[PDB]
């Protein structure tokens, strides 16, 4: 039994060794306290806004709606310690890590944004970090592993299967089953199994509220859609959350297209992926026709998660949020168009709930909208990739 | 289910312990494969744990992560996995036969159907290693329906809620990870306990069955024979046949 | 004749070809009239708030001081739009061009800092900027060029003389000389002819605004000191500026020492320089025994500027602000501590402020102390410079 | 100062205008560099401005801003120049010699000490290059006390409080950068204006001269001539020679 449900309709669960399940219902007991302890909201609002740098900015674009009835804001979570919003539930887990007695943390990477923000965290709040990366993102992420091991975190590269983030995450799993006594798993996004969901969704959803107030202070209304960007769901379940009571505003989740839906090779689990039972949780999944888990591509390391959060899956079901993609050209599109019209560098991440605004805005120039882009983080990440293929085409 | 039933009544009457190799089906090939099982039945074993290759099997040590890794390098896929059984069951009529899953490759055609397969092909039990018993209800229920029998692993620290579920809940054997627990497992009628994890020596063995538990359970150990014989399958089956006659013996009164 | 006075005791002025002259007293005239219109101040505020993120930060480090009586605090201008202080002062200059009906602007850049900070003020208002880089800055400087490109920015390479920021600063004024009409240039930092010491101050005084009501709401008393680096002083007059009157708040501005003052290798003007006549102002600077201007080397690339503000000179022959020098070692040991005890990764400039802090802490741990070091800005842009030192040494 | 109102006087009484070339000293070594300079006297220069090799020429364009780094090249130095000008100065006693300086190099080792050199070895004024009219007073102070005429340039835009300066602190010549201003200097008896700033050929000296300039100033046309023969020593001093002869015929009634 457990104290919240675990599922989101259909989706969701616990889906793990039956050796992990006491470390599951030891997280939900401790968060649960936590939620309802004003020492521990005390403590988060502190770091949040102290060390994190809280609240963001709400940035209206005005250059880039010219000639359009389309008002843009970006919510600047690139501006958070760190880069991006991922720094917001990585400083919640480590309090509930502490909260738990744990002086330990163990965090999965890909792309290595997770790992840097775990080592933050725990580097701050003086914990033991171990962070398992595949070897072969380890060989494409060199800056990201260095600024890991500056922090004190411990690398661990994976070889075991594709050698890539799944791979990672089994790793830390395993690890995690024989230390949790002393050890927390320090999961970086809204997905996994339940507790994982809820409790990244909780600790990201200031996204939204700040920008629930910020939007009301600004304009005197609520927006007619926030959009942002799908890799496992966490960013747009924290600008999505506060807002979904609020029937009339749109949500819009944006799952990176790659190379185009129709080629295969892309990270659109949810709309064109199949459901399945993988990563502790059920949820749509990219697999063969067998049941093999598959890998998401896109241009944007940080969206390649093979599937997608439960809550996103299930909002999708009930017809409360939208699900779009948006190819690699048009996210890169995207990215260069802020840069030169707001003089911000976006997350290639990012850059695809931007690209999917610019549409909403370019497909119907004079429909009236008040529209919110959720900017993930910042691009500056990302300068190499966009070069080298700017340069590819001449 | 049955076969299990009759194999411990048999067991019983003899005073000895149940020795159950395990192997990844098709590892290091599927011809191979198939000889490696008839080996480890001729040698003495009295059931068979088989896995099915898995791209991800979070539940598993280094060794049988190779060993999935070597029968995927063989092309291995679930359907190939289903014609070995049919053709094992074929050949050896009595012999327990237990599958080790992954939940994803139950639900993916469909939970009913993949129970109705393993029926089809005669296979006894299921254990879905990424599946708690608070999320077995479906996978236990199609497995019933199906005369197969839904194996539970029983953690070595699980309370008294958890013993009475697995209890309640499994057939065939309780899967025991590694005695209070084996006498509590007796106490709620649970399905015979078979120790698992970690037993690769025939003192091992011989405590278990000490210890009231209805047999041993050994993978790791008999797949590391595998890898490191790959070069040498002739070698590869006469390692394997000593190891398990060893083992069985050491369960024997 | 002009409205402020261009000096700061013996140290300032508007040393410029008469050409020139018309130019400065237009920006000196258009800033005086700016200070006293709300309407600007308005716009300036707004900008720093929703487009940059102000208020920045101010962090308690009680990692780092653990087992002393020093308490540390650090304002942090790394968590600004840009990722540097620069940020401010670009914004309000931009905005003063175009009080001036100049729509274009020019700017000079040595670590390309400067240049990026430019390059996205004038994205954002809409303004034509072209920046001039020296050639040798823009071969080792590849990224932050990118940067300004992508931002929509002109840049030009200058190979005359050591194709260093000097030479660039000289090409920068030619062009101006010929076009303030209609361009207006965007001097990066506290020092050149006056106007500029005098605005950079002001545009960057928020910084110690901040800090002062920050410290107070925190501590509820002001610093004891308040610590940070001096390249040409825009950061540390920022921080100092409000301080000043507040006669029991020591100011500590800190030059780079290079290898060691000993070594002639380092960039430590102010103290270890010579009065010279240059830049347009008269100030201390790196110079031959012969008048000829020299270079100041630090591993720092953004403390690199041979001379420094007037207003700091001024303010140490005074005695109202003493400054010391940090070493590359010095400061590369801070950079690492920072990383490691506090999870965040200081730019390399603000590393020497950090490692002064440290030092009055570590040369005296029983005497009771409240510093604050101004963070001017992060250093995932020292990465590099940081990784391939550490390997050269095993 | 004495020298240019000697020189002004009798170009006045011969009804013509001066053609000041100029160099930089040391370009593009000490040796060529005087021959260069024997050649522009020989072949007409009514007077010279000199420039002294310095790092950062941020008012010269990038003619003048590769004399310097040849200069450079060749390692002259400051002390270099005024051993040179001495040497001049010796040679010819009556020409005015001017001095084109930046700030720091006059500052250097303190002002009054760098007039007084200049008065020691002849020198009869000097531009400092990036003082105002507003900065000069202790640059022209110096000058005076030393007998050195302080030139100041006058932009072509310069409102009416700046001519009166420049005609109430200037001496020697009024460098008038490229009518109206030439008459309201005249009105303010500021010292005889030359035009300087992109004069290349014959026709703007005449068309100085006829504007009421009391001559013209040739810089980088000279320099470019020096540059585009480095490797031809002595065709760079026939081609200075038929270029100087040239424009100061054009300065002749
Ligand atoms: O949380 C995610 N994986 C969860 C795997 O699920 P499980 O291991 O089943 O709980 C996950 C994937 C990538 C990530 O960050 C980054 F891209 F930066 F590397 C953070 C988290
Ligand atoms: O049967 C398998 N192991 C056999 C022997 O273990 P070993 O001898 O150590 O390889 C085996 C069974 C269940 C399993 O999933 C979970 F961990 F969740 F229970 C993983 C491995
Ligand atoms: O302002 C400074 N130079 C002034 C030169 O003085 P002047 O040209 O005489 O006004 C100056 C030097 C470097 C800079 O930024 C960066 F390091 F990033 F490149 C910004 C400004
Ligand atoms: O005398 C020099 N130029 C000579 C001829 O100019 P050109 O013929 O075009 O090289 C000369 C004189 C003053 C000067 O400083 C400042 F610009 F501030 F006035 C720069 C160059
Ligand atoms: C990690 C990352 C994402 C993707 O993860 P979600 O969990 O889907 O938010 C998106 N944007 C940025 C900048 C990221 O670093
Ligand atoms: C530009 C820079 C400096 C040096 O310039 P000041 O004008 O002396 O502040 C210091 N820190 C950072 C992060 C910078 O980018
Ligand atoms: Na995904
Ligand atoms: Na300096």
């Amino acid at each position: 039994t457990t104290l919240l449900n675990p599922y989101f309709g259909e989706f969701g669960g616990m889906y793990v060794p039956q050796i992990l399940m006491p470390a599951l219902n030891q997280l939900e007991e401790a968060f649960v306290r936590a939620q309802k302890d004003p020492e521990f909201q005390a403590q988060f609002a502190d770091l949040l806004k102290n060390y994190a740098g809280r609240p963001t900015a709400l940035t209206k674009c005005q250059n880039i709606t010219a000639g359009t009835r389309t008002t843009l804001y970006l919510k600047r979570e690139d501006l958070l310690h760190g880069g991006a919003h991922k720094t917001n539930q990585v400083l919640g887990q480590a309090l509930l890590a502490k909260r738990m007695g744990k002086s330990e943390i163990i965090a999965e990477t890909g792309a290595g944004q997770h790992g840097v923000a775990s080592a933050l965290a725990s580097a701050l709040l003086g914990l033991k970090c171990r962070i398992y990366m595949g070897a072969k993102d380890v060989e494409r992420q060199s800056p990201n592993v260095f600024r890991m091991r500056l922090m004190g975190a411990e690398v661990i590269p994976v070889h075991s299967g594709s050698a890539t983030l799944k791979d990672a995450c089994n790793e830390a799993l395993r690890d995690w089953s024989g230390s949790y006594e002393t050890a927390h798993y320090m999961l970086g996004t809204a997905a996994g199994p339940h507790p994982y969901p809820t409790i990244v969704r909780e600790f990201q959803r200031m996204i939204g509220e700040e920008t629930k107030a910020q939007i009301l202070d600004k304009e005197g209304r609520l927006p007619d859609a926030v959009i942002a960007c799908v890799g496992g769901g966490s960013n747009a379940i924290g600008m999505f959350a506060d807002f979904i009571n609020d029937t009339s505003v749109g949500l819009i989740g944006v799952e990176p297209g790659g190379h185009g839906i129709e080629t295969g090779e892309h990270g659109a689990p949810l709309k064109h992926g199949r459901v399945g039972i993988y990563f502790g949780m059920k949820a749509p999944m990219m697999q063969t026709a067998d049941g093999q888990i598959e890998e998401s591509y896109s241009i944007s390391a940080g969206l390649d998660f093979p599937s997608v959060g439960p809550q996103h899956a299930y909002l999708n079901s009930i017809g409360r949020a939208d699900y779009v993609s948006i190819t690699d050209d048009e996210a890169l599109e995207a990215f260069k168009t802020l840069c030169r019209h707001e003089g911000i560098i976006p997350a290639l991440e990012s850059s695809h709930a931007l690209a999917h605004a610019l549409k909403m805005m370019r497909e119907q120039p004079e429909k009236e909208q008040l529209l919110v882009v959720n900017l993930s983080g910042r691009g500056d990440k990302d300068i190499f990739t966009v070069h080298d293929i700017l340069k590819a085409r001449g | 289910m049955e076969r299990y039933e009759n194999l411990f009544a048999q067991l019983n009457d003899r005073r000895e312990g149940a020795f159950v190799p395990f192997v990844t089906l098709g590892d290091p090939g599927i011809e191979q494969s198939l000889k490696i099982i008839d080996t480890l039945i001729d040698a003495g074993a009295d059931a068979l744990e088989l896995g099915v290759p898995f791209s991800d099997p979070l539940a598993d040590g280094p060794t049988i992560q190779n060993a999935n890794l070597r029968a995927f390098a063989a092309g291995v896929t679930p359907a190939q996995c289903f014609e070995m059984l049919a053709l094992i069951r074929e050949k050896h009529p009595t012999i327990p036969i237990g599958l080790l899953m992954y939940a994803n490759l139950v639900f993916n055609n469909g939970i009913d159907a993949f129970y109705a397969r393993c029926e089809q092909v005669g296979v006894d039990s299921v254990l879905v290693a990424d599946v708690p018993v608070e999320e077995s209800a479906p996978f236990r229920q199609a497995a019933l329906r199906h005369n197969i029998a839904p194996i539970f692993i029983c953690p070595p620290n699980a309370d008294d809620d958890l013993l009475r579920q697995v209890a309640s809940y499994g057939r065939g054997y309780t899967y025991l990870l590694s005695h209070h627990l084996i006498e509590k497992l007796k106490e709620y009628h649970a399905a015979p306990a078979l120790q698992g994890f970690g037993i690769s020596s025939p003192e091992q063995v011989s405590a278990a069955v000490r210890a009231g538990a209805a047999g041993a359970i050994s993978g790791s150990a008999i797949v590391k024979i595998i890898e490191k014989n790959l070069a040498s399958p002739k070698q590869m089956l006469a390692e394997l046949r000593s190891f398990v006659s060893a083992m069985k013996a050491a369960s024997r009164a």
